[PDB]
């Protein structure tokens, strides 16, 4: 099945950096714009970052904007998040969630992207280990 | 008659008639050449996206 596994997270101190790597399997990761989310102690879910299928654009929350940079690797079928100027408020479990399937559905008809890409902008159907 | 005969094996383009979205200015260098004969603005060059089954 379509599986996602996060890694690289660990105990760190503010002001440094961190490399969170989200590996994927069971599907064609080459065009799946992933989503980085965080969950802090005693708090709800909080969206961290989002990257497009091709890595052209990307979105980061204004609080986490600048501190984090998201990237993809279609050869490795992997996603990467590089931190910078870490803050004590960043204490959280980080998850790597997929996008709303491969195509976008409308009237039972499914549309893929240019060059038959697995694009969407919708809910996150699959969630990773964390 | 020969033109119709050669037209027969050609695949049809009926599903192509859906409404599309095109962009005129693209990531190319020249749009206005040295000559101007009411054709530089009418460049007849756009890049367009289209749904296909
Ligand atoms: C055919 O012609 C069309 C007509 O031009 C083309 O479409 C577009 O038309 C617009 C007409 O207004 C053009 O607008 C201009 O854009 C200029 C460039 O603005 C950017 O660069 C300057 C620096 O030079 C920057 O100051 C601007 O704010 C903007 O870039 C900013 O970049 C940062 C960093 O990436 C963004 O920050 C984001 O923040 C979030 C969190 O909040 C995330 O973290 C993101 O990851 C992060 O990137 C910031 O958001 C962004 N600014 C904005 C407002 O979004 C500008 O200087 C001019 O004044 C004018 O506004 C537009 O450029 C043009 N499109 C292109 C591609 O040129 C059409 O493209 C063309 N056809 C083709 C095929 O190209
Ligand atoms: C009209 O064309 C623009 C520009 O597309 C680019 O230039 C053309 C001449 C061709 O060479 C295209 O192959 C080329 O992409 C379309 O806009 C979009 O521009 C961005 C540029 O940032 C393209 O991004 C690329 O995305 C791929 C895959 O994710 C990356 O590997 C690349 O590194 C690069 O970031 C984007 O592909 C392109 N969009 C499309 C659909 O090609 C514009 O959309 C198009 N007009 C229409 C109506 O589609
Ligand atoms: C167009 O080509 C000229 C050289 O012929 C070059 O100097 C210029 O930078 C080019 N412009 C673009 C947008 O590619
Ligand atoms: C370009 O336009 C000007 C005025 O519109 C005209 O005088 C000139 O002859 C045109 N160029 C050519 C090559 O005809």
């Amino acid at each position: 099945q379509e599986q996602l596994v996060e890694s690289g997270g660990g105990v760190v101190q503010p002001g440094g950096s961190l490399r969170l790597s989200c590996l994927a399997s069971g599907f064609t990761f080459h065009k799946y714009g992933m989503h980085w989310v965080r969950q802090a102690p005693g708090k709800g879910l909080e969206w961290v970052a989002l990257i497009s299928d091709d890595g052209m654009r990307k979105y980061h929350s204004d609080s986490m904007w600048g501190r984090v940079t998201i990237s993809r690797d279609n050869s490795k079928n992997t996603l990467y998040l590089q931190f910078s100027s870490l803050k004590v408020e960043d204490t959280a479990m980080f998850f790597c969630a997929r996008e709303a399937g491969g195509p976008i559905w409308h009237d039972d008809v499914k549309y893929y992207d240019f060059n038959d890409g697995y694009y969407n902008y919708h809910y996150m159907d699959v969630w990773g280990k964390g | 008659s020969l033109w119709d005969q050669s037209l027969k094996p050609c695949v049809q383009l009926t599903p192509l008639c859906v409404t599309l979205d095109c962009s005129y200015n693209i990531t190319n260098n020249i749009t206005n050449s040295i000559t101007n004969s009411s054709v530089n603005m009418r460049e007849e060059i756009k890049n367009c996206s289209f749904n296909m089954t």
